[PDB]
């Protein structure tokens, strides 16, 4: 789980069956010093918390909760096989779109077509250029360009 | 007009019915966002003696957004009760609670003789008194350390130029209008580039179909015939849009 | 309480000479909260020394003040006809308050 | 400077409870000390005691209490102190005095005066 930049919009992928991949961490600095937000959905609650997070140098999840230190001035509380998420910021707005389908495939990316339903629009103004995931299996990463598509 | 139904209402109630009334000097803050700011019920509550407006109309603040609303609630004396405003000076105006000159936000304070008023005295709201220096605009000091007048240290022991920065308010129920103690609570209304989750109830009104009439779906505006549709929409969706881009 | 006894009574001295004048307690008290201070016969006091070693405002250079532990005193080098008055030893710190008992510096 | 107002000539008899007054001006009289003494004619003068004008805290001596108790006006800004059960042998004078001292951040003496209540009692 290696800290990674966010560029304009970040698309995560993961092949599991166990769910030990049930978090994100979104921000800039990730230690207190500005906003951060937190995802963890956990049992049938998914808690997304913005707030003033000292996160641990190596955040985990038990099998115990060892994500961050402490949660100081928080700004926004929300409650509610193949997984795959888009996470963008734009204009002041977190927009989270998902979507759940079958997997057939071990280790790699199945070569078919799945329209991601929005979730959530989080309207919270954070600057985000970094994220990290929380896990309890593999996963994989792309980057949104500002292209034009023909659906 | 119509809009979806009106849920999850700021929490207005939780700070002007609260059982207990934050110190003069340490005035309680909370942060309101998110919610259905139902201004009309308190702005047609006859509960409030004092109900001052400052940047917003009265009766049409319901209309405005704001990032968020502070609210902070205290209790003072009913003298002190004219010191709650922009550019006002005072013993609470400039140590237990400023206000900026250019303050937007409604103020409401009403007397609560008849709840915070004891027959012993009711001690339990402290006021700052003696301080350094005029407090900041929104700015809660709540040092409890001996004031010194002088230049003599007081070393924690009260003397001579040493004076209790707090001083308690000797609220009775016998005692006078200016004396009497007074909820005030002044709603501030932050609004930085934040997308404005706080915004006052909507309007809504009865359907018509088969009528040519002028509709208003929450951002859609326009006019003409509503009729039954049997067309499916996804969940998330809200309108369809034909080929020439027209609803 | 902490009681102070103070010079007798009635002692007169030429002007123009030094005057000494002492203060004893019964228990020992703080330097930092000490004062002697005048008081014209029919006339409200007057601050003379604070603190054993800072001049009180309004006070000539020639008067001084000092001392330590329980005993303490106040001099006057040369005497004018502004120092036929009362002088006064109190310490004003915490709640106990205890005022001078009085030493009369008189003209002959 | 200062200026400490307080009352006139007085002449009572035993048993009243006199009332005296304290007023200020010239510096900012919002929660100074006021501490007030009594003296006889020509004789030595003892303690009285105290009061915190801005919560009215009363601090008096051993002998004063149950017979003195004050007061206080912050729209005069004045200390209002009364005595009970007096004497024929209580003829005096009463002073009052504040922290002689200019603005918020000033000097620590009680340096001025006020006007002096000469209390004489015969009969």
């Amino acid at each position: 789980n290696p800290v990674l930049p966010f560029n304009d919009g970040v698309y995560f992928a993961s092949t599991e069956k166990s769910n030990i991949i049930r978090g994100w961490i979104f921000g800039t600095t990730l230690d207190s010093k500005t906003q951060s937000l937190l995802i963890v959905n956990n049992a049938t609650n998914v808690v997304i918390k913005v707030c003033e997070f000292q996160f641990c140098n190596d955040p985990f999840l038990g099998v115990e909760f060892r994500v961050y230190s402490s949660a100081n001035n928080c700004t926004f509380e929300y409650v509610s096989n193949l997984r795959e998420f888009v996470f963008k910021n734009i204009d002041g707005y977190f927009k989270i779109y998902s979507k759940h389908t079958p997997i057939n495939l071990v280790r790699d990316l199945p070569q078919g077509f799945s329209a991601l339903e929005p979730l959530v629009d989080l309207p919270i103004g954070i600057n985000i250029t970094r994220f990290q995931t929380l896990l309890a299996a593999a996963y994989y990463v792309g980057y949104l360009q500002p292209r034009t598509f023909l659906l | 007009v119509r809009f979806p139904n009106i849920t999850n209402l700021c929490p207005f109630g939780e700070v002007f019915n609260a059982t207990r009334f934050a110190s003069v000097y340490a005035w309680n803050r909370k942060r309101i966002s998110n919610c259905v700011a139902d201004y009309s019920v308190l702005y047609n509550s006859a509960s409030f003696s004092t109900f001052k407006c400052y940047g917003v109309s009265p009766t049409k603040l319901n209309d405005l957004c704001f990032t968020n609303v502070y609210a902070d609630s205290f209790v003072i004396r009913g003298d002190e009760v004219r010191q709650i405003a922009p550019g006002q000076t005072g013993k609470i105006a400039d140590y237990n609670y400023k206000l900026p000159d250019d303050f937007t936000g409604c103020v409401i304070a009403w007397n609560s003789n008849n709840l915070d008023s004891k027959v012993g005295g009711n001690y339990n709201y402290l006021y700052r008194l003696f301080r350094k220096s005029n407090l900041k605009p929104f700015e809660r000091d709540i040092s409890t350390e001996i004031y010194q007048a002088g230049s003599t240290p007081c070393n924690g022991v009260e003397g001579f130029n040493c004076y209790f920065p707090l001083q308690s308010y000797g609220f009775q129920p016998t005692n006078g209008v200016g004396y009497q103690p007074y909820r005030v609570v002044v709603l501030s209304f932050e609004l930085l580039h934040a997308p404005a989750t706080v915004c006052g109830p909507k309007k809504s009104t009865n359907l018509v179909k088969n009528k040519c009439v002028n509709f208003n779906f929450n951002g859609l505006t326009g006019t003409g015939v509503l009729t039954e549709s049997n067309k499916k929409f996804l969940p998330f969706q809200q309108f369809g849009r034909d080929i020439a881009d027209t609803t | 309480e902490i009681v102070l006894t103070q010079s007798p009574g009635t002692l007169s001295l030429s002007p123009g000479e030094r005057a000494t004048l002492s203060c004893r307690g019964s228990q020992s008290v703080r330097s930092s909260y000490l004062g002697w201070y005048q008081q014209k016969p029919g006339q409200a006091p007057r601050l003379l020394i604070y603190g054993a070693s800072s001049r009180a405002t309004g006070i000539p250079d020639r008067f001084s003040g000092s001392g330590s532990g329980t005993d303490f005193t106040l001099t006057i080098s040369r005497l004018e006809p502004e120092d036929f008055a009362v002088y006064y030893c109190q310490q004003y710190g915490s709640s106990p308050w205890t005022f001078g008992q009085g030493t009369k510096v008189e003209i002959k | 400077q200062m200026q400490l107002v307080q009352s006139g000539p007085e002449v009572k008899k035993p048993g009243t409870s006199v009332k005296v007054s304290c007023k200020a001006s010239g510096f900012t009289f919002t929660s100074s000390a006021v501490q007030w003494v009594r003296q006889a004619r020509g004789q030595r003068l003892e303690w009285i005691g105290w009061i915190v004008v801005g919560s009215g805290n009363t601090d008096y001596a051993q002998q004063f209490q149950e017979r003195v108790t004050i007061t206080r006006d912050m729209s005069t800004s004045t200390a209002y102190m009364e005595l009970s059960s007096l004497g024929s042998e209580d003829t005096a004078v009463y002073y009052c005095a504040a922290p002689n001292c200019s603005g918020g951040s000033c000097y620590d003496g009680f340096d001025l005066w006020g006007q002096g209540t000469m209390v004489t009692v015969s009969s």
